[PDB]
C-alpha cells in the first residue's frame, strides 16, 4: 500500500498565487503517474490534472487548463500545483492522487486539503443505512457501454466527509486492495451494480461510480450509505 | 447383423516393404482359411503408404482414412508425428494399433505391440555390475532410454558417456571410436536405427575394435537379424536382447509357409522375418481376435452416419467404438512374441524376453526377462 | 499493388495474458497504410487436432501471417504444415534444431551460451534440472560437450523427481564442498521450483546456481538472498537503454486501455517478444510494398486438405520478405540467417554474489563470451 | 607378297575373361585403324577356352591350332601345364608369347612378358632391414621365389617361417593367423593367387590382424587392383609393388577407350584393367610390331607346306620360325609397362617397377626399381 | 573270354640300363597263361613332345598298361594323359603330391619317415641339402614342420650352389658345435656329393647326416668310414629274407643271359621296384582272368586327339585289377589305396656310427617309427 | 682281383678216386659260383661240372656225369671232385674257375692240374709270330648267331702250355681286368674278331675261341700266338 500526504489546507489571499504540497511517500512517480482532481463542496470531482510516469508530458484541467500549472518531480517524489488569477470559485478542493492502473494497492489517492481564497452517471439509491452484518445492492446507471474492451470499464469510490476518498472497486475485475470490500461489480451490469456483504461503521461515506469507459474518469452523483444502529 | 466386409485402412511409411509382406500375409491367412466358425467374417485393407512421413502428410493418409470410412488403423510414426495422429486419435475415437515404439502419457485410443526395453536394458546393466560405459544413441525413438539411463546413473553413481550420432558420417564414426579407445573405454551400449546400428558395427570392425576386450550391449529387440559374423571370430563380448522365439511351432509354421512364399509377388521374402514383421502379424492376429469378441458380445458397429469431413466444427466421435477400445485392450491371444495382453494405458504385460550372447559357436540363449521375475539365467 | 488491408491470424494460448496485451498494443502502434487485421483464436497449446483443425480453418479464411505458440506436441506438426503449405509462421516460443526456413523463431537460442558461461566457471561435476515439456536439444548438447569435456553431469527431470528424491539429491550434494547445479524450465514453473528450494533447505555456503533462461529479472529471487546462493543468469531485454524505455513509456502513458487486466506484475520478455514479432511483420509488409509485388490473392485457396499440394506462388517472397526484417526494437538486434532462425544477438551476463544486480560480460554468436 | 590375313591362334584358360577381353580390344584397335602405312596387315584370332587347363586340352588345343595353320600362339599356363606346352613350342619350332609367370632355362621359343618379382621382392627385405618374417606361399606360380627366399635367408641369417596354404580353408586360415600372433610373428610376405590374396586379406581384416603393429608385403606385379580400404582405416604397414603407370598417355588413353564401352560384349569391363590385360595388350602390341619387322627385313612368311599331322614319325620343324624367332627378341617397343625388352633366353629386361605403401592418405609412390639402379627411393 | 597273349608299353629311357635287365628276367619268370608282351621306348624323359608321340603311338598300337619312368618335366602330361584317356600307368619313380588313381606309384613316400627320424634325434638347426630336378614336395613338408615346429633350416640347392658356397656353409657350420645335415638327392648324383664332402671338407667330428633315399646299401660309404660321420638311412628292400633271396638266386642262375654287361655289385633298389611292377601287372590280369571279366578290344582304339574322349568302358576295371592286388615281392608287401598309391610299407632305418651296418628299427603307416 | 689255387698234379692207382682241392681265397662261392672243366692233353676244354652261387644245385659234365661229382663249400672256399671207375683216359687235367659274369677281374680262373692215373668256332690264323710293337687281328668263325641278346656273346681265353688259362675277350664289351688286353671283340663281328696291339713275350699262347651264344662255352680249337724275336 503506498502512501500520500496531502497537509496544509488554508486560506489564501485574493488572487495570490497559492500552492499545495503533495507528497508521495515511500514511491516515486516514475512507476505511477500523479493525477490532480478538483472537487468542489457538494459537487462531483473534477480531474484537475494528470502527468505521465517518466514526467515527461503532463496534462492540465478540463475547466480551467492554462490557469493552473503543476509541477512534480518523481525523485523528489513531491508535487505542487500553482495558479494564477484565483477567485473564489477557483478556490477548489485539489487532491492528488496516484494511477489506479498500476495497482489496486497503488490506486491510493492523497489526503486532499481544501483552501478558502467526464462521465455521467445515475447511481441509486442515494440513501441507505443498514445495521452492521446485511447486504445492499446499489446500481448505477450509465448512456455509454457497459464494458470497453471486452471488460468492465466501470469504478466506484467511496470518500467520506472529511476523510480521505478510497477507490472501493476498479472496473469490476480488481477491488481494493488491503481491505477487499464485498461490493465489485459482476455480470453483465448493464447498470454498474455492487453488493456489500457486509456494512460496517467505517463503511459509512458516499461511493460515488465513476465511469472509466467513458473518457475522462470523473465521480458523479454517487450514493450514500451509512450504518444504522 | 455385423457385415462380413469391414473397410479398415493401414498406414506405411519408407522402408516398410518387410512388414507390408508380413501385413499381406497374414491378411491373406485371415481371409482365406478353412474353419468358417472361427472367422464368419472378410478382411480388405485399405494402405496408404507415405513417403518419409512429415505431419502433413500423415494429416492426410488420416482424413482419407476417415473420408474411406475406416474403423481401425495400423500405422507407423517416427518422432515427429507420434503426437499428431494420436491425438486425431484421441478426437474421432478411432482405434489404433502400431509395431513403433511406445510412449507415456497418451493411452486413450493407441495401443502400441513394441515391448519396452527399459526394464530388460536397467536389469542387464544392473546384473553385468556396470560403472563407467559409453551410451551411444539417437533420437529417432524417443527420449524414454536416454532419461532411464540418466536417472540410474545419478540413483547409482555411474559414469555414462552419452553421445547422440544423428548427424555422424563414416570419417566422425571411426574419429569418435579412435578418441574412445584413447580414453580407455571398453564398455558400450548402442541404441540406434537397424541401418544406423549396421553402420556402427562395420565402422566398429574396420577401425579393429571387434578383438577380444571390448564389450558392446545391443538395445534392440531383435538380435538374430543383425549380420554378425565378423564379431564371431574377433571374440568381442557382444550380448543382445530376442523377442520372437524360433523354437515356437506357431514360429516354425510361419517360417515353413515364409520358405513357401514367391519372390517377386511378396517383396522382402529373402531375409527371415524381423520384430516388426513379428508385431505386425500380431496386430492383425489381435484385430482378428478383438471383432471375434465384439461379435461374441452381440454388439453391431457400423459407421454410417460419422462419414463426413476429417474435421468440422464439432466433434464427430464414434458412438461405439468407446465399447470398440474396451474391447481391443480385453486379448489374451498368443502370437509370435508371446502371450500379448494389454493394460488401461495399452503397454503391453507378461511378456517373455530372451537374452543373448555371441561367443565363438554363436549366440545362444543365458537367460529369460520377464515383469514380474526380472532376469533369470539358465 | 499492394491492399491496405491484410489479414493474420493468431494462434493464442490464452485470451487473458500479457502476451495478448503486448500484441494489441504492438497493433495499435501502427501507422503505416499496409494496416494488420487479427484473427486471434484461443486453444489448447497441445491438443494438435485442434490446432491444425484452426490452421485449416485461418488458411480457409486467407491469412498471410500466422503468430501463435506451441508446445513439444505441436511444433513438428505446425513446421511441416508450414513447410508443405508453404505458409509463413512467426513464433516466440522455444527453437528448434530442425526446422524449415518459413518458420520464423524470435527466441534466441540458449545452447552455446550456457556452454560458454560453464566453460568460463571451470565447472566438473555438477547437477543439471530439466524440463521435460520444454525441449531435450539443450539437454543432448550439455550431456556431449560433458562427454567429450570428461565432465559429471547428474540429469534430473522435474516431473520425474519427487520430495524423496530431492532431500536424496541434496544430502548427496552435501556431502561434497563444491555443490554446483544449473536449472532450465519456465520461469513459471521456475518460480514454484525455486520456492521449493529455499523453503525446505538451507543454501548457504556454495550452490552456485545457473538460471538457464531468457528472462533473469522476472524471476522472484528474494528469499534466493538469505545466504550465498550466488546465481548466474541471463537477460535479452534490458530496460534502460534509450529504445526501450521510450517504448515502455508509450506503453505505459496509452490510452488503449489493455483490457488483459494488470499488465505489469514483472515485465515478461514473452511480451517483448510478440512486440517484436508485430514490428517485424509490419515492417517486413511494409518493405515489401515499398518493391511493388503483387500479393494479391488470385481468389481463395480453400485447399488446406487437398491430393494437389501445390503451393501459392508468392509464398517464397513472403519468406523471403520475412528472413531480413532488421531493426533496434525491445529485444535488441533483431537479423535471421538463412535457415530462418534468430542470429546476431547479444545476451547480458548477470551475476549476483550478496550484493545484487552486477553485470560480468556479454555473449555474442561471433565473439563468444566477452567478460566486462 | 606377305600375306594379307594371318592364322593366328590363341589360348587362354578359366577365369581369364579380362584378358581376353583385352585382346579383343588390342585386335579391334589394330585391325579398324587408321594410318594404314603403319598397319598394313589385318589380325585374326583362332581363340580356344580350355577349362581347368591339364596337359590333354592344352595338347588338344595346340594339335587344333597347328592343324589350323597358326604362326605365334598366345597362351597361358598353370604350373601343370608349363613344362609341355613349351615343349610343344621347341621341337615344333612355333614361337610362343604368354603374359605368365616367368620361368628359367627352357627359353628358345618361349617369350615371357610378366617381369621377375625376385629382384624387386629381395631389394624391398633388404632394404627393409628385416631379420625374421612369415612367408606365406603357395605352389601355382613355380618355386622360384621360394628357392630364392630360402637362398637370400642362408647367405643372411634370417629367420624365414615358409608356409603353403595351397589346402587351407577359412578355419584353418583363422587358426594359423591366430597360432602366428601367438608366437608374436607381425612381419608377413604374401605371395599367392589373386582370389587367394584377396581371402588372406579378408580373414585378416576378420580376425583383426589390420590395426597399427602388423607389417605385409603385397607380392604382385598390381598394387591398385585389389580391395585395400579396411587397411587405410586400420593402418597396417602394407608394401606393394606396381607395374602400370596410370599417368601415361598411353595408358590414360587406354583408360579413356576402355570407359567408352558396352558390357554384355565385352564383359568385365567395370574394373581397371589388371597387370595380366596391360601384359596382353603389350603383347599384341609387341606382336604386330614384330610382324611389321618380319616385313620390313624383305622376307616373305608362309606357311602351306607345314601343314600336315600334329604328332608325324619325323620332326617338321618351321622353316621361316627360326628368322620370326630371332625377330621377336629384336624389338624395341614401349608399352603399357614401360620399354619392352627382351634377351637371347626371353625374359624380359630393362625394365620399370613402382613401389607403393599404404597409409590413411592412400596409396602412392616411394620409390623405382629397375634392374640396372636396383631401388631408388623419392 | 581272355585272349592268352595282351601287349603292355613301356617308355624305358635307356635300354643299356639295369631296369632293362630287371624288366626282362622278371617277364621270363611268366610261366602263367596270360603272356605279357612288351613295347618298349626308348626316349629322354624330357621334351614332353616327344614323350607324348611315344604316348600315342603306343595308344594307337593298343597296349593295356604301360611301364615308365617320368621326372619332373613330364609327370604332369602323363599323369593328365592317364587320368583322361584312363590307360593303366605304372612307375618306380618318385610319388607326387597330386595324382588321379589310374597311375600307381611304387615307390614309397619318404615325406614322413623322414619327419619321424628326425623327431627321434631331437633335431633344432640344421641344413637341408635338396636336388631341384626331384620334386619340392618334401622340402615344403619339412619346411612346414619347421615353421609349425620352430626349427632352424638352411635350404640349399645342390646345383644353384658352388663350390665356395659349399666351403662358405661349412665355415658357418663349424662354429657351432652341434653341426646336423639332411640331403635327399638320387644316389647317382648322392655319389658325386659325398665325394665332394669328402674331397676337401673334414667328414668327422660331428656330422650327423641323414641320408634321405630308399637305399642305404646302394651308396658306397666306405670313404664315410674313416672317422665319425653318423649316418641314418632308409632300407626298403632286404636281401636276407627268404623270399627276396630265392628271387635274388634264380637271378643269379639264370639259364638266360640277361643284357647289359654287369647288373651287381650294390645292384639299385630300383631293379626291385621294376620286378615288383611286372609282378603285380602279372597278379592284376591273372585275377581279372579268373574273375571271368571281359577285356577284349570292342574294335579299334583309334587316336589320342578327338574332339569327343569316349575312354574305353572297361579301363576302370583294369584300374580295380590294379587295387587289390597283394602279396610278398622284393620291397615287401605290395598293397595300394584308393589313391592309387602303395601304402602301408615297412621300411629298416640304418644308422651307422664308426662300427658297421646295424639296424635301430622300422617304420610302419599305422606305428610310425618303431625302434629296436 | 680274386685268387684261385690248384696244385697237388701228380700219378693215381688204377680205379682209385682221386681229389683236387680248389681254393678260393680272399673270396667265396657266395658271391659268385664256382664251374670245374676237364680239358685232355692236346684237345678242348670240356665242363665237368657247374655250381650255384648259393651252393644249392650243382651240375655235372656234359661226357661223364655220373662218374665224377665235385663238392664244394663257400664259407671255406673249398672244391674237391672225386670220381669212381677212373681209367686212362678218364685221368684228364681239371680246373676250377670263377663265374666269368660276375665281373671280368672275378673272371679268374684256378692254376689247374693234371693227373696221370659245345662251341663250334674255327679260328685263324693258328700260327702268329710277331716282333714286340705290332698288332694283329685273328678271325674265329662260327655257325650260330653273331651276337645273342643284343651285344654279342663270343669270347676269347689265351692259355699257355703249362701256365693258367686266362680269359682275354668277353661278349664282346668286357676285356681282362688288371691288365687291359688290346685285343677284343668290336664290330658287327660275324666272326670273332680282336685287333691286338701290342703283342709281348707274356703274350706267347693259344688263343682260344669259345661261342657263349651256343650252349655250353667250351673252348675250341683255337688259335696259337707267339712272339718273334
Ligand atoms: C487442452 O488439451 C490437452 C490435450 O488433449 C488436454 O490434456 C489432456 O487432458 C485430458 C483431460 O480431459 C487427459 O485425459 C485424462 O487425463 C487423466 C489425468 O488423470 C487420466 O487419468 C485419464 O485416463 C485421461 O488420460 C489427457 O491425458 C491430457 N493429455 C495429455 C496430458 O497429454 C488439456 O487438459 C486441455 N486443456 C483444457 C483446459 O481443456
Ligand atoms: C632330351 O630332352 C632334353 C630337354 O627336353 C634335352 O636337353 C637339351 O639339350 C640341348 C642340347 O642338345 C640344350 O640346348 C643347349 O642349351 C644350352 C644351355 O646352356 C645352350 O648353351 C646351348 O647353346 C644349347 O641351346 C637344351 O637346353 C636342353 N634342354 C634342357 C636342359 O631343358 C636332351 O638333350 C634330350 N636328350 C637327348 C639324348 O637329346
Amino acid at each position: 500500500e503506498v502512501k500520500l500526504l496531502e497537509s496544509g489546507g488554508g486560506l489564501v489571499q485574493p488572487g495570490g498565487s497559492l500552492k499545495l504540497s503533495c507528497a508521495a511517500s515511500g514511491f516515486d512517480f516514475s512507476e505511477y503517474w500523479m493525477s490532480w482532481v478538483r472537487q468542489a463542496p457538494g459537487k462531483g470531482l473534477e480531474w484537475i490534472g494528470e502527468i505521465n510516469p517518466d514526467s515527461s508530458s503532463i496534462d492540465y484541467t478540463p475547466s480551467l487548463k492554462d490557469k493552473i500549472i503543476i509541477s512534480r518531480d518523481n525523485a523528489k517524489k513531491t508535487l505542487y500545483l500553482q495558479l494564477s488569477k484565483v477567485r473564489s470559485e477557483d478556490t477548489a478542493l485539489y487532491y492528488c492522487a496516484r494511477p489506479r492502473g498500476n495497482y489496486v494497492v497503488m490506486d491510493y489517492w492523497g489526503q486532499g486539503t481544501s483552501v478558502t481564497v467526464n462521465i455521467v452517471l445515475t447511481q441509486s439509491p442515494a440513501s441507505l443505512a443498514v445495521s452492521l452484518g446485511q447486504r445492499a445492492t446499489i446500481s448505477c446507471r450509465a448512456s455509454e457501454s457497459v464494458d470497453s474492451y471486452g471488460s468492465s470499464f466501470v469504478h466506484w469510490y467511496q470518500q467520506k466527509p472529511g476523510q480521505p476518498p478510497k477507490l472501493l472497486i476498479f472496473l469490476a475485475s480488481k477491488l481494493e486492495s488491503g481491505v477487499p470490500a464485498r461490493f465489485s461489480g459482476s455480470g453483465s451490469r448493464t447498470d454498474f451494480t455492487l453488493t456489500i456483504d457486509p456494512v460496517e461503521a467505517d463503511d459509512a461515506a458516499t461511493y460515488y461510480c465513476q465511469q472509466t469507459n467513458e473518457d475522462p474518469y470523473t465521480f458523479g452523483g454517487g450514493t450514500k450509505l451509512e450504518i444504522k444502529r | 447383423a455385423f457385415p462380413s466386409s469391414v473397410q479398415i485402412g493401414g498406414l506405411f511409411i519408407r522402408n516398410t516393404d518387410q512388414e507390408y509382406t508380413a501385413f499381406r500375409l497374414a491378411i491373406f491367412l485371415h481371409n482365406t482359411s478353412p474353419n468358417a466358425s472361427e472367422a464368419p467374417f472378410n478382411l480388405v485393407p485399405h494402405v496408404d503408404n507415405i513417403e518419409t512421413a512429415n505431419s502433413f502428410a500423415v494429416t492426410n493418409a488420416f482424413c482419407s482414412q476417415y473420408s474411406r470410412g475406416v474403423f481401425a488403423i495400423f500405422g507407423l510414426y517416427d518422432k515427429r508425428s507420434v503426437h499428431t495422429l494420436t491425438s486425431f486419435c484421441s478426437a474421432l475415437h478411432i482405434s489404433l494399433i502400431t509395431p513403433s515404439f511406445p510412449t507415456e502419457g497418451e493411452s486413450q485410443f493407441v495401443l502400441q505391440l513394441r515391448p519396452s526395453l527399459r526394464g530388460a536394458l536397467l536389469s542387464l546393466l544392473d546384473h553385468y555390475e556396470w560403472n563407467c560405459f559409453v551410451f551411444l544413441y539417437d533420437t529417432d525413438r524417443g527420449y524414454s532410454i536416454l532419461q532411464a539411463i540418466m536417472e540410474k546413473a545419478g540413483q547409482n553413481g555411474w559414469h555414462v558417456s552419452a553421445i547422440c550420432v544423428e548427424n555422424f558420417n563414416d570419417v566422425s564414426y571411426r574419429q569418435l571410436l579412435e578418441e574412445l579407445d584413447r580414453r580407455q573405454e571398453k564398455k558400450f551400449v548402442i541404441d540406434c536405427e537397424i541401418e544406423r546400428l549396421q553402420n556402427i558395427l562395420e565402422q566398429i570392425v574396420s577401425v579393429g575394435k571387434h578383438v577380444k576386450g571390448y564389450h558392446y550391449i545391443i538395445a534392440n529387440l531383435g538380435f538374430k537379424d543383425i549380420s554378425l559374423e565378423r564379431f564371431i571370430h574377433g571374440g568381442a563380448n557382444v550380448t543382445g536382447f530376442q523377442l520372437v522365439d524360433f523354437n515356437t511351432p506357431m514360429v516354425t509354421k510361419l517360417m515353413d509357409r515364409w520358405k513357401k512364399l514367391d519372390q517377386r509377388e511378396y517383396p522382402g521374402s529373402e531375409t527371415p522375418p524381423k520384430y516388426t514383421s513379428a508385431l505386425t502379424y500380431d496386430g492383425v492376429l489381435v484385430m482378428a481376435e478383438t471383432f471375434r469378441s465384439l461379435r461374441r458380445q452381440k454388439i453391431d458397429i457400423s459407421r454410417r452416419g460419422n462419414a463426413g469431413d476429417c474435421l468440422a466444427n464439432p466433434a464427430a466421435p464414434w458412438g461405439q467404438g468407446i465399447d470398440m477400445e474396451r474391447t481391443l485392450k480385453q486379448v489374451r491371444i498368443q502370437g509370435l512374441t508371446g502371450n500379448v495382453q494389454f493394460d488401461h494405458y495399452g503397454r503391453r504385460v507378461n511378456y517373455t524376453m530372451d537374452v543373448f550372447e555371441l561367443k565363438s559357436t554363436g549366440p545362444r540363449k543365458v537367460g529369460y526377462w520377464n515383469d514380474m521375475d526380472k532376469l533369470v539365467l539358465i | 499493388n499492394f491492399p491496405n488491408n491484410i489479414q493474420i491470424g493468431g494462434l493464442f494460448p490464452n485470451q487473458q495474458s500479457q502476451e495478448h496485451a503486448a500484441f494489441r498494443f504492438a497493433l495499435s502502434q501502427l501507422t503505416e497504410p499496409p494496416k494488420l487485421l487479427p484473427q486471434i483464436d484461443i486453444v489448447n497449446i497441445s491438443d494438435s487436432f485442434e490446432m491444425t483443425y484452426r490452421f485449416c480453418s485461418q488458411f480457409s479464411k486467407g491469412v498471410y501471417a500466422i503468430f501463435g505458440f506451441y508446445e513439444r506436441r505441436t511444433v513438428n506438426m505446425l513446421t511441416s504444415f508450414c513447410g508443405a503449405l508453404h505458409v509463413c509462421f512467426i513464433t516466440p516460443s522455444f527453437p528448434v534444431d530442425t526446422s524449415n526456413q518459413f518458420v520464423l523463431q524470435l527466441r534466441p537460442e540458449l545452447q552455446e551460451a550456457l556452454i560458454s558461461i560453464i566453460d568460463h566457471y571451470k565447472w566438473q561435476t555438477f547437477v543439471y534440472i530439466y524440463d521435460a515439456d520444454r525441449g531435450l536439444s539443450v539437454l543432448q548438447r550439455v550431456l556431449d560437450t560433458a562427454a567429450e569435456k570428461n565432465w559429471q553431469v547428474t540429469a534430473v527431470n522435474i516431473l520425474t523427481t519427487t520430495e524423496e528424491g530431492y532431500r536424496m539429491l541434496f544430502q548427496d550434494l552435501e556431502k561434497k564442498k563444491e555443490r554446483l547445479v544449473v536449472v532450465d524450465c519456465e520461469s513459471e514453473r521456475l518460480n514454484a521450483i525455486l520456492g521449493q528450494i529455499v523453503k525446505l533447505e538451507k543454501n548457504g555456503i556454495g550452490y552456485h546456481y545457473i538460471l538457464a533462461n531468457l528472462g533473469f529479472m522476472d524471476i522472484d529471487l528474494n528469499k534466493f538472498k538469505e545466504s550465498g546462493a550466488n546465481v548466474t543468469g541471463f537477460q535479452l531485454v534490458n530496460y534502460t537503454d534509450t529504445i526501450p524505455a521510450r517504448i515502455m513509456q508509450q506503453w505505459r502513458t496509452s490510452d488503449s486501455r489493455d483490457h488483459t487486466r494488470v499488465d505489469w506484475k514483472r515485465p515478461k520478455y514473452t511480451s517483448a517478444l510478440t512486440y517484436d514479432g508485430v514490428k517485424v511483420m509490419a515492417e517486413a509488409f511494409q518493405s515489401l510494398r515499398r518493391q511493388r509485388i503483387d500479393i494479391s490473392r488470385r481468389g481463395n485457396a480453400g485447399d488446406c486438405l487437398a491430393n494437389p499440394a501445390v503451393p501459392w506462388g508468392q509464398g517464397i517472397d513472403i519468406q523471403r520478405a520475412l528472413q531480413q526484417v532488421r531493426f533496434e526494437g525491445l529485444t535488441g538486434n533483431v537479423q535471421f540467417n538463412e535457415k530462418g532462425r534468430r542470429t546476431n544477438y547479444t545476451l547480458h551476463v548477470i551475476e549476483m554474489k550478496h550484493d545484487g544486480i552486477r553485470k560480468i560480460g556479454y555473449w555474442n554468436e561471433d565473439d563468444k563470451f566477452v567478460p566486462a
